[PDB]
């Protein structure tokens, strides 16, 4: 099935990734500017923009594995969860509640349709019409998704919609038959 | 509901608060290379961290996909505010 | 030395018509009442009676109805009747 | 050569019209009026038995792109009726001409500007009606935006920019989704047609994620509760024509789009999803009804008026019971006749005579226009739901067919009775009652022209009031077509 | 048809001398004989388009 | 400003007078 | 026949004196509109996408590269009837935009370099022929010398033209370290899967990219934009796009690329978000250039993108096209005139247009409407059949992310729109001299195009399906 993620070391490999992540954007920032500025100040004058990139990266990664873990599969929900908690650090430099409310449920919903989708920039190689099994079906073969038929089975309609509003495992009127 | 609900949080969702979104964004981009007017030199010290953090991009992608996520993230946090 | 041309004449722009007579007395105390209440929404905040009314109205009222929506969804079959027959499906 | 040269005859006689005659204000009210004597003659000829679509045609086929084609290869744009497509064709035409009067003595300025811009969205409108691709659909469910935008920037009545940028900005962006879920079932299909597609079965994890495309684009059309951010105010700086024209007929489109292209592919996927659009249209008929309460202007309470019947319509359509589509076409066509009169009431008589719309000036109509007063209280009462109106026959049945599909959602819906009456009646007795006001010199009586308008949009309510079978004879199939009850 | 794609064609090249008449602040009917060199132009290039259809359409015919 | 709902519109006028709320009746 | 046209005119020109100028651009106009009727009966050497390779492995004439190739030359004709007839007939239009002696050489030199990378199969005509084309933008740029900003202009694209050549010669030379051929089908579908190739066609590609506006470096490119004259921009701004853009789509070497959808989306964020807020109209302008030049590296990730990619170049060439020189039209109405070479620079200037006339403003509204994609118009398909690609071939994220870009681009298109229909006080009544004819033709042309164009969407369809399969 699947298989459970290492928090500590999946979180501790980000936090090592945002650290080089903020050393290389203090040192964009020291040269991309104006005014007296020397090497001291690449932590001074740094807009603290370190604690951006390592705040980030730690919390996304572990919200993302511990939900990962707890929930026992993987898909969309784990993304929005984790992009909570990215919403959640990066609303905490404007020290205002309501903005923090809004950044931890905007930055979740978006990174929950990034990660519904498939949570790739890129495409999927296979599972796409041109490298899939799509059109008709020819025979009396299970219908995968990409394609059509005419006339879908009674029983896996039950299976799927289910056994209540109007749909029924008998039409109704060979139900309600002479003998 | 018609101030609080329809008029008031309605529109942050809808476009009171979108205008404000894209008015901070907007600004940010913009100042990207606001001072020196030596713009040879703006431009051409972008064009190296532009084959570098692409350049780290990458390595830190083919070892593990998901922490260039939050790095990336964190590029729209700096690039848009 | 560049000025649009010699050979232009432009002139006034009219609305054309009637003046029609003034049927209405604005009311100042009305008119910055209204202008007001249209344009509440720049400047709105989010206070603790806002912070109450959106938790409502916009996230625990479609709940209770999404509860109520989807666990009561095939139950009820009211089409004959009899007494004593089952009037649920669950 | 003859069909050619009837329009060389025709663009001439345009032409000379425009030449002696300043306006065109003459020659769009004929033609328009022709509109309806060639559209009843297609109703004489409509064959009632058949399912099928009977008046078919192609544009911009490849062998023939100017014209007419019968060839054995079609990738033109289809157009036909049957039945619903005519239910809403005849609401159109008997309308325009009406909106195209509107503002007969009203413009001054630009006044050819105005009524080709008045005309071509309602012709837009008409076509949207005979259209059968998914595209064909489409491309003309936009081309009102444009002159729709343009209309309501020049012409609109103060802060009509913002309201301008709304009609736009909301109904494109919740468009752009729908452009999303033709694309996905024109790259599976490969057919856009409205002819084929019960054959068509999709997967049902591929049919859950395309009717999320079109719902969220039809949630944006018929403003449910996400959205109606906008509805009211474009409403409100609106001109006259553009908000008979868009609360009669924009907002019944997608009540006629739920239909054509929702739910006969979206079959199984809306089995399982109907009880999402239960909690959206019952939370705007509870929310939208009740925010109306507290409106200091006079035209965002019928606008939210519409809103509150819109979202009684869509829960008789997404019944998927037998009652409930046919009591919702009833509502799309008597909103349809009762809003614009609503609209000619607010903004139509009385801010052509006082020019400032804040409700707090307007009391005492009584005592100098009693013979106004009148299509107050009568057009309201048709409004909430009196029956013998055709607004009744529409509620009940929608309201029925609602409570078949979930009872206790039905039981609850059922109060928009109330709601739909408090506003609206609260509105009639302060415009109505009382001392006439101070700040209001004595004008005009209601005039021929704003009499002959309302008393056709008052008849053609109660007709459908005393008689709602005038029109089986054409949706009888239409009830059928719809249902998925196995 | 031939001759209605001929028409069609000819109409866009009367409504692209009327508007270029229209931006020119001139008349509808400024040069009369300007609208008979658009509209040949114009029905010329649904010769050509029409043409190159047809023989299009015999390519394929002939893949059979 | 007698009223709770009269009190928790404060911080949304900027340059409206803010009179005090008495009934048209009494 | 460019070249029977260079060698020749450069001697014509040679000789003739600085009053010739004019009726110079007006030979070779004519001349290009007779060398697109008399000689395109060349598109039956091709009947099912029959491809030639010409000077031995050198050149590769198919027909994408015919079409692009026709593509050049009508716009040329556009942009040379520009240069060759007279705005008005006044003291003001005579003393603006001067064509100088030297500049009808170098757009055909151009056209030379832009053409030979769209037929180029080798690296080195690949590299010859960026360097040819890359030297007549720089020359086309500083040919207005007198001008403080044109030579600023002029002096920053060297440099960065300079740094993206140096480049691609860097990934060529790599990837004839690792294999010995320069030619790109020596990759035939078995290399890439034996070979770690990514790295080097990624900076192939970014080496191109990069060059035209790939938004990490997109801040170059619009200051030399807004610097330059404002009929230098319509040329220099289309020409280099589009004919590197139908190399990178020709040659499909960046397949399934993480660091091209990466740069993709963000090209559709900072373009659509950076032309918010702006009050220079050639931004604006350019801005909307750098999104709808960014729904192009999406068709670079895909597999056989040339219905998507033709179809919206084309679209994209006449509204670009249409909408410079709706402005060029504008300039006449408005009431405050600066800076002889940009004559108009903020979009604030252009109030009130459709008081002094309302014709214009009815083709301003129809480009502005065909930016936007709306659906009667032809720039609505171009974005349906991107979508019809993208979807197609596994990119959702990418169009969700698409359609958002559209939507915030909508916003700074009808900022046009809202600016031009206004009340502006002072109307005109009467002008006394008209334009000229035959350039507001070409608009009337254009603008007929763009709104019906749907009529023969159905014909380009079956004769795409035969020329191309
Ligand atoms: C439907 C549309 C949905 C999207 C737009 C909706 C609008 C939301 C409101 C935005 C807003 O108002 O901000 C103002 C704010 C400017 O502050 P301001 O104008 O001074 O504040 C005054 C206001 O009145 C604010 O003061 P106030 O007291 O009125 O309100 C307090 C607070 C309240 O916040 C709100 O207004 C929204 C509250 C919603 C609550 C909903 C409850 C019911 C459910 O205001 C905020 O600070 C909102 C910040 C939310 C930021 C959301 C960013 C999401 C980016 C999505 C990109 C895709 O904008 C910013 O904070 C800067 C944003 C710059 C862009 C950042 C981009 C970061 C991207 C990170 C990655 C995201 C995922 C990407 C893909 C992942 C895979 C790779
Ligand atoms: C209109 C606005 C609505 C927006 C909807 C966009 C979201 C759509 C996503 C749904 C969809 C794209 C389909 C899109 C088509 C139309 C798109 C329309 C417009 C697009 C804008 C992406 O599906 C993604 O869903 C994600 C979560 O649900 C998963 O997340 C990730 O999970 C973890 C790894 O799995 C990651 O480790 C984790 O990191 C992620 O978290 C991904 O694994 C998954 O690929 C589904 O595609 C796929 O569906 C499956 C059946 O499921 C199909 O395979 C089937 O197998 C058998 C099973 O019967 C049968 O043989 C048969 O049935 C079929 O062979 C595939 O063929 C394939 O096609
Ligand atoms: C969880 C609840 C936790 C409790 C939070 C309530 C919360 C968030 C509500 C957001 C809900 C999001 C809605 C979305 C829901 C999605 C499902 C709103 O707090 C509100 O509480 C109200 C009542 O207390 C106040 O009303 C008015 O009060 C009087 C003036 O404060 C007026 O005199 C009165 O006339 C009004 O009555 C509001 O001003 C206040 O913003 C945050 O409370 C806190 O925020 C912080 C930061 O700002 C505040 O810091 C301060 O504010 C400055 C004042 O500007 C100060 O100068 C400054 O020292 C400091 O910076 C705190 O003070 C506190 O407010
Ligand atoms: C101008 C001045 C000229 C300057 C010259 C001096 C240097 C020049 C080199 C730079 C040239 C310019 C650089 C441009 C950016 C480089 C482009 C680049 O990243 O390709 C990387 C190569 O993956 C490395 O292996 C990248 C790893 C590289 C090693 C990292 C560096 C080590 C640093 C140690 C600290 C991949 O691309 P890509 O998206 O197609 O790759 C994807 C992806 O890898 C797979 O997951 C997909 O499945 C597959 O489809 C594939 O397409
Ligand atoms: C390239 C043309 C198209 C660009 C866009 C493409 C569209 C697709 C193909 C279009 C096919 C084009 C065919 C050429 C059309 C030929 C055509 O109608 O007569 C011309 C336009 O002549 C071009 O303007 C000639 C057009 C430019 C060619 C310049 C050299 C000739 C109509 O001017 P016009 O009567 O108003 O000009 C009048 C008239 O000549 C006299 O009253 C006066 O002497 C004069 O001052 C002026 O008032
Ligand atoms: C008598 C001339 C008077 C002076 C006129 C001077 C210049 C006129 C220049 C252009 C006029 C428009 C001609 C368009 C030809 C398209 C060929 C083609 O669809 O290309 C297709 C493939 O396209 C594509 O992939 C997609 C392109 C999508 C185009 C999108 C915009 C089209 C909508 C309007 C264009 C059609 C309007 C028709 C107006 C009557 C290849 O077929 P092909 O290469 O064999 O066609 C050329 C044969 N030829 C040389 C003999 C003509
Ligand atoms: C305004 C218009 C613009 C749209 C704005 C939308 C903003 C984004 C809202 C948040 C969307 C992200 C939700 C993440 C969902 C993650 C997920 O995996 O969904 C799972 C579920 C299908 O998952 P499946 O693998 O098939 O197994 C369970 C089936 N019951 O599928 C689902 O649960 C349904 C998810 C979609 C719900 C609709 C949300 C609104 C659209
Ligand atoms: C082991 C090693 C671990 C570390 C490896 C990670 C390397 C990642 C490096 C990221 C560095 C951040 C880039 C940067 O330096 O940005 C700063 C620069 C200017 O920003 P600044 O001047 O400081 O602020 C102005 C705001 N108006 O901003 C720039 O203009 C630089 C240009 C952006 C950098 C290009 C990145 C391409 C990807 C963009 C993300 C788009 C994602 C789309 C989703
Ligand atoms: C705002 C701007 C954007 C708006 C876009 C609107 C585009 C509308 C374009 C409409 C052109 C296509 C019209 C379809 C043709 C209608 C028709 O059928 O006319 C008759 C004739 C076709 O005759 P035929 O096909 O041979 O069959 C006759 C059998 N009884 O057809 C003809 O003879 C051709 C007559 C139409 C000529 C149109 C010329 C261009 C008009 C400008
Ligand atoms: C069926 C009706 C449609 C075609 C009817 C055209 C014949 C009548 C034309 C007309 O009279 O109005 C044109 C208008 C007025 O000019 P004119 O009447 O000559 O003089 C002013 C007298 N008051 O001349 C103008 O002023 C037009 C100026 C237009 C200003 C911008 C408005 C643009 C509206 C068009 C939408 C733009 C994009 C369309 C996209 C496709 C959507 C369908």
């Amino acid at each position: 099935h699947f298989h459970p993620y290492n928090t500590l070391g999946l979180a501790t490999q980000s936090a090592m990734v945002g650290l080089g992540a903020g050393v290389v954007a203090a040192a964009a920032r020291n040269s991309l500017a104006t005014g007296p500025r020397n090497i001291l100040t690449t932590f001074s004058k740094s807009g603290g923009v370190v604690t951006i990139f390592t705040g980030a990266s730690i919390a996304y990664v572990f919200t993302y594995c511990s939900a990962a873990n707890l929930r026992e599969r993987k898909d969309g929900w784990n993304h929005m969860w984790a992009g909570a908690a990215t919403g959640a650090v990066l609303g905490a430099r404007t020290k205002l509640v309501p903005a923090f409310i809004g950044w931890t449920v905007l930055c979740g919903a978006a990174c929950g349709l990034f990660g519904w989708t498939g949570a790739r920039f890129n495409a999927d190689r296979k599972a796409s019409l041109e490298q899939s099994p799509k059109g008709f079906v020819q025979e009396d073969a299970h219908q995968t998704f990409w394609e059509v038929v005419h006339r879908r089975p009674l029983s896996l309609t039950v299976e799927q919609l289910g056994e209540g509003r109007g749909i029924n495992a008998v039409p109704i009127a060979t139900a309600t038959e002479a003998p | 509901i018609a101030h609080h609900v329809d008029k008031g949080s309605l529109y942050r969702l809808g476009p009171v608060g979108i205008n404000r979104l894209l008015n901070k964004a907007s600004y940010n981009v913009i100042n990207l290379s606001s001072n020196t007017r030596s713009s040879l030199s703006m431009n051409s010290m972008l064009i190296l961290i532009t084959i570098v953090s692409l350049l780290l991009l990458v390595l830190v992608m083919n070892v593990n996909f998901i922490i260039v996520i939050p790095v990336l993230i964190s590029i729209l946090y700096i690039l848009f505010s | 030395e560049l000025k649009p041309s010699s050979a232009i004449q432009r002139g006034p722009l009219n609305k054309g018509g009637w003046d029609a007579p003034h049927a209405l007395h604005n009311d100042g105390a009305i008119d910055r009442y209204a202008h007001w209440r249209t344009f509440y929404q720049e400047r709105f905040k989010y206070t603790r009676a806002t912070g109450k009314s959106t938790l409502i109205f916009l996230v625990a009222f479609p709940a209770l109805i999404g509860y109520v929506a989807y666990q009561s969804e095939g139950l009820f079959e009211f089409a004959g009747k009899r007494r004593g027959e089952s009037v649920t499906t669950r | 050569m003859f069909l050619t040269s009837i329009l060389l005859s025709s663009l001439y006689l345009f032409n000379r019209i425009l030449a002696w005659q300043g306006n065109v204000k003459h020659f769009y009210l004929f033609a328009s009026n022709l509109l309806l004597l060639f559209i009843v003659v297609l109703y004489i000829n409509f064959n009632t038995f058949s399912n099928s679509f009977q008046f078919n045609f192609e544009l911009f086929n490849s062998l023939n792109p100017f014209g007419l084609s019968n060839s054995d290869i079609s990738n033109g744009l289809l157009f036909g009726i049957d039945g619903l497509s005519l239910t809403f064709i005849l609401l159109t035409v008997l309308l325009i001409p009406l909106t195209l009067l509107g503002n007969w003595y009203n413009i001054n300025f630009n006044s050819n500007l105005y009524y080709t811009l008045v005309l071509a969205i309602g012709l837009v409108i008409l076509l949207n009606f005979w259209a059968l691709d998914y595209i064909s659909f489409y491309i003309l469910f936009e081309a009102t935006l444009p002159l729709l935008f343009i209309l309501i920037h020049i012409y609109g009545s103060s802060d009509s920019e913002r309201a301008s940028f709304y009609v736009l900005m909301f109904t494109l962006s919740g468009s752009l989704f729908m452009l999303l879920s033709i694309v996905v079932i024109s790259i599976v299909l490969n057919t856009t047609n409205f002819i084929n597609h019960n054959l068509f079965v999709l997967s049902l994890d591929l049919q859950t994620i395309i009717w999320l495309g079109l719902f969220i684009a039809i949630m944006v059309k018929t403003p449910l509760f996400p959205i109606h951010v906008w509805l009211p105010v474009v409403h409100s700086e609106s001109p006259l024509a553009g908000s008979m024209i868009l609360a009669g007929l924009i907002l019944k489109l997608a009540l006629y789009a739920i239909l054509r292209l929702l739910l006969p592919l979206l079959c199984e996927a809306q089995i399982l999803y109907t009880p999402m659009i239960y909690i959206i249209s019952l939370l705007t008929i509870i929310l939208t009804s009740l925010a109306t309460l507290r409106q200091i202007d006079l035209k965002v309470i019928i606008a939210y008026s519409s809103i509150s019947h819109m979202g009684i319509a869509i829960l008789g359509v997404c019944s998927n019971t037998s009652l409930g589509i046919y009591g919702s076409i009833v509502l799309g066509v008597a909103h349809g006749f009762v809003s614009p009169a609503l609209f000619l009431i607010v903004g139509g008589i009385l801010y052509d005579r006082y020019h400032i719309r804040i409700v707090n000036y307007y009391k005492g109509l009584t005592t100098y226009m009693p013979q106004l007063a009148t299509y107050i209280i009568i057009l309201s009462f048709a409004n909430i739901g009196t029956p013998l109106t055709g607004n009744f026959t529409g509620e009940f049945l929608s309201l029925q067919g609602g409570f078949i599909r979930n009872p206790i959602i039905g039981g609850i819906s059922c109060i928009s009775v109330l709601l739909a009456a408090i506003y609206q009646l609260k509105l009639t007795n302060k415009l109505t009652g009382g001392i006439s006001s101070i700040y209001m010199h004595r004008t005009n009586d209601v005039t021929i022209r704003e009499k002959f308008i309302m008393n056709i949009l008052i008849i053609s309510t109660l007709i459908i009031g005393i008689c709602p079978q005038i029109m089986y004879n054409l949706l009888y199939w239409t009830v059928n077509n719809y249902i998925y009850i196995i | 048809a031939l001759f209605t794609s001929l028409v069609g064609a000819s109409g866009l090249g009367f409504a692209t001398k009327f508007l270029s008449n229209k931006i020119r602040l001139k008349p509808a009917g400024y040069y009369p004989l300007g609208y008979v060199f658009s509209g040949v132009a114009w029905a010329g290039l649904g010769l050509v388009l029409h043409n190159v259809h047809q023989h299009s359409l015999e390519v394929l015919e002939k893949k059979k | 400003i007698r009223a709770s709902f009269d009190k928790a519109e404060e911080p949304m006028l900027g340059d409206y007078p803010d009179i005090d709320p008495f009934p048209a009746q009494l | 026949m460019l070249i029977l046209a260079i060698i020749s005119l450069i001697t014509f020109v040679s000789m003739s004196k600085l009053s010739d100028n004019r009726a110079i651009i007006r030979l070779i106009n004519i001349y290009l509109i007779l060398v697109l009727v008399l000689d395109s009966f060349l598109y039956l050497l091709f009947l099912n996408n029959q491809t030639y390779t010409v000077m031995g492995e050198l050149l590769i004439f198919n027909s994408f590269t015919f079409y692009i190739d026709m593509l050049i030359y009508f716009i040329m004709i556009v942009i040379s009837s520009l240069y060759g007839y007279n705005l008005y007939n006044n003291n003001l239009y005579k003393t603006l935009f001067e064509p100088k002696k030297e500049l009808i050489i170098l757009f055909l030199i151009n056209i030379l370099g832009a053409l030979l990378i769209v037929h180029s199969n080798d690296f080195i005509t690949l590299f010859v022929a960026i360097e040819l084309q890359s030297y007549s933008i720089y020359l086309i740029t500083a040919i207005y010398n007198s001008s403080y900003k044109a030579s600023k202009a002029s002096m920053l694209y060297f440099f960065m033209g300079g740094i993206l050549s140096i480049l691609i010669a860097y990934s060529i030379n790599t990837y004839y370290s690792v294999l010995n051929s320069y030619t790109l089908h020596s990759l035939d579908s078995l290399i890439i899967n034996t070979l770690d190739l990514n790295l080097i066609l990624i900076a192939l590609s970014l080496g191109l990219l990069f060059k035209i506006g790939i938004a990490p470096l997109h801040k170059w490119l619009i200051s030399i934009y807004e610097n330059t004259p404002i009929l230098i921009t319509i040329y220099i701004s289309l020409i280099p796009k589009i004919s590197i853009l139908s190399y990178l789509v020709l040659s499909n070497i960046s397949i399934n690329s993480l660091v091209i959808s990466i740069l993709a989306i963000l090209t559709l964020l900072v373009g659509s978000v950076g032309g918010l807020l702006q009050i220079k109209i050639k931004r604006l302008l350019a801005f909307s250039g750098l999104t709808n030049a960014g729904y192009m590296m999406l068709l670079l990730l895909l597999n056989n993108n040339e219905f998507s990619y033709l179809y919206y170049i084309t679209q994209y060439s006449i509204s670009h096209l249409a909408i410079f020189m709706i402005i060029i039209f504008s300039i006449y109405y408005i009431n405050y005139i600066n800076n002889q070479y940009n004559p108009i620079i903020y979009v604030n200037q252009l109030k009130g247009l459709i008081h002094d006339n309302a014709y214009l403003v009815l083709s301003m509204a129809i480009v502005v409407f065909s930016f936007i994609g709306i659906p009667p118009l032809l720039g609505f398909f171009g974005k349906l059949n991107i979508l019809m690609s993208i979807l197609n071939n596994g990119y959702y994220f990418i169009s969700i992310v698409l359609i958002v870009a559209s939507l915030i681009s909508a916003l700074y298109y009808l900022y046009l729109l809202n600016v031009s229909i206004q009340d502006k006080n002072n109307i005109l009544i009467n002008s006394n001299e008209t334009v000229s004819s035959v350039l507001s033709y070409i608009l009337s042309s254009l603008i007929i195009l763009i709104t019906f164009g749907f009529i023969y969407n159905s014909l380009i369809i079956d004769i795409f399906n035969v020329y191309f399969n």
